């Protein structure tokens, strides 16, 4: 039963994979689970890279705005 | 000069404020964007535009069923294909189609599994030859 | 080391071991591809200077946008590390110059949009003819069609009421080139359905109803009827005389 993001995302990946194999009309032929593994590896790598980039961009913009506000306050005080 | 620099940074300050405001929207979304990007990456290499649209709409409905957030205006090129990469692909000789750009981004973002190309026209053989030079 | 596998054979034979461990990508021509290609061909054959100016303007605009993004990134990185004020002044002056360059370069769009609206009918007719030829290609293995052959047919049209004249020459030349690739029954199929397509696009709705009645009575599916006007088009009178005299081949 779903408690965190992890259970929801693994359920959504499993259910989408089942739907995709259902549309393809594989019939009685076996379904290759290679697509699921490839998608999962791509998901973890891409979410790690995107989280790193987004956190770096956020702290970058935050320190830029902080420096600009500090300079504005220093100019206003003087 | 400092006063002029402060006064001229109105647009930059507005953009920074908009980015700070939309950081919550992006962080509420990032998992869903990564899921749909990876599904594009590993599922619709070998599908036409109609099948891609049907798969995408049923994926969007199913993803909204489990209540995880995603963009109402999400696109593959707007998320994975960068401006420098798009410039390089267009100057190599690729067409301007969104389908071709999506497939090109799918092919060049595969550092794990080798990509397979079914190009009847034999156009991106010389496009990729242009990309890697000599 | 990076490996790429290329194949020019659609619907080939990929082994299951190879199929299961690669990122299989198809590459087919869609509506947008043929429409953009035919717009480019007709523009570079009609007004070559206009097409060259348009493509140079597009390349300049995207390069200027890339330079603007890179300049914004450099400005942000430079201010993050803190003479300097003069550098920031030069950067924002260059950014303003880029912005006014875009503003001055974004004034040729209405002519391009008018050309798009003018030649959209040629684009849609071309993609419809290509769809019909692909239908022929999947009816039998010998009747396949390549996009390069179709584009070379356009080049032959342009080498050999103006847009209507281009469309007329297009239909005549594409029939005269791709009739020889089909047998007699598909020759009749292609000729009659293409004359039907032209007359449906050009003439009115009563003409469409009349032609549906003609094809239906020739198909033994629809009986009777026609909605023939009193001041008939002379060809329709001959066609109804032919079908009433049971001269089907005529």
């Amino acid at each position: 039963p779903i408690q965190t993001i992890r259970d929801a995302v693994v359920n959504i990946l499993i259910h989408f994979d089942r739907n995709f194999y259902q549309k393809m009309k594989v019939g009685v032929n076996p379904r290759s689970p290679g697509y699921f593994i490839d998608g999962l590896r791509a998901l973890v790598k891409l979410v790690t890279a995107k989280y790193q980039d987004l956190q770096e961009n956020q702290r970058f913009v935050n320190v830029g705005l902080e420096k600009l506000n500090e300079s504005v306050l220093k100019v206003n005080e003087l | 000069r400092s006063i002029s620099l402060v006064k001229s940074l109105t647009f930059e300050k507005e953009r920074w404020l908009n980015t700070t405001k939309q950081f919550s929207k992006t962080s509420q979304e990032l998992i869903g964007n990564c899921i749909i990007s990876s599904i594009y990456e590993t599922y619709f290499g070998h599908l036409n535009e109609r099948e891609r649209g049907d798969m995408l709409v049923i994926l969007k409905r199913l993803l909204g069923k489990f209540a995880v957030k995603y963009d109402v205006n999400y696109r593959f090129i707007d998320y994975l294909v960068t401006l420098d990469e798009k410039m390089k692909w267009l100057e190599c000789g690729l067409d301007k189609n969104d389908y071709f750009l999506e497939n090109m981004s799918i092919v060049m973002n595969s550092q794990d599994a080798v990509p397979f190309l079914l190009d009847p026209s034999s156009h991106m053989i010389t496009v990729i030859s242009n990309y890697y030079g000599n | 080391f990076k490996l790429f596998i290329h194949s020019c054979d659609p619907s080939g034979d990929i082994p299951i071991f190879l199929r299961s461990r690669v990122r299989l990508v198809h590459f087919v021509t869609n509506k947008e591809s043929i429409e953009t290609r035919i717009f480019d061909i007709t523009l570079t054959e009609e007004n070559a200077e206009m097409q060259r100016k348009r493509e140079d303007l597009i390349k300049l605009n995207t390069e200027y946008r890339l330079k603007l993004k890179n300049l914004e990134k450099r400005l942000l990185e430079e201010l993050n590390n803190s003479e300097l004020m003069v550098t920031l002044n030069n950067l924002k002056k260059e950014a303003m110059n880029i912005e006014k360059k875009l503003s001055e370069s974004e004034e040729f769009f209405p002519q391009f949009d008018n050309l798009v609206e003018e030649y959209s009918i040629i684009g849609k007719h071309s993609v419809k003819i290509f769809s019909m030829l692909e239908k022929f290609g999947q009816f039998h293995w010998f009747y396949g069609i390549s996009i390069g052959q179709f584009l070379s047919c356009f080049k032959r049209v342009f080498i050999k009421t103006r847009v209507d004249e281009i469309l007329w020459l297009l239909y005549q030349e594409v029939y005269c080139q791709f009739s020889t690739a089909l047998d007699k029954k598909f020759k009749m199929i292609m000729a009659m359905t293409m004359f039907c397509l032209y007359k449906f696009d050009i003439e009115s709705e009563q003409y469409k109803e009349a032609v549906l009645t003609m094809i239906g009575v020739l198909s033994e599916s629809s009986d009777g009827v026609p909605k023939l006007t009193v001041d008939t088009n002379d060809d329709l009178r001959y066609l109804w005389d032919y079908v009433t005299t049971k001269s089907y081949i005529s």
